[PDB]
This record gives C-alpha cells, structure tokens and sequence, in this order.
C-alpha cells in the first residue's frame, strides 16, 4: 500500500472545493452549527 | 477474501498514519460525492473493486 505526497493534493482538491449548515445542538439560546465554510 | 482483508487492513493503518487524512474523511458532512472523488483520487486504482 504505496501513498504518495499526492494525497495533499487530494485533501487540497477537496478543501477548495449556496452553502448550507446544519444545526449540530442548540441550547439556552446557543445553537452550533456545521459546515458553511466560508461564513 | 484474503486480499481484500488485507487491503482494507492497509487502508486502516494508512487511515492512523495519515491523521490529517483521517480528520478530512471522517468530519460529518451531509454530501458524499466529494467524499467519493477524493477516495477515487487516493487509492482509485492502487486496491481491487471491492
């Protein structure tokens, strides 16, 4: 099994690439939530 | 079977090895096809079909 530095650019591939969040928790008026990068 | 036994048990260990890759691949998101592309891009053609 053979993984060369191209897996950064994988990774990279990914990071660059409407944009919808999701509510992971929420309480006493604080809510989180996920993704929406670039908020 | 055995092969692909151990395939994935590199996979694994490559997963541990790999903690950026790992974080990247296991952080929740509600899209797979990306998640799809980037395996393809990784380890695409270097493991059998299964």
């Amino acid at each position: 099994t053979i993984s060369a530095a191209d897996i950064e650019g994988a990774i990279e591939d990914y990071v660059s690439s409407e944009e919808i969040g999701t509510v992971i928790d929420a309480g006493d008026g604080i809510a989180h939530v996920e993704g929406l990068p670039s908020v | 079977l055995t092969n692909l036994a151990d395939e994935l048990a590199s996979v694994a260990k490559l997963l541990l090895s790999e903690t950026a890759l790992n974080k990247h691949l296991a952080e929740p998101t509600d899209d797979s096809a990306p998640k799809v592309r980037l395996l393809e891009r990784l380890l695409s053609d270097k493991v059998s079909a299964t």
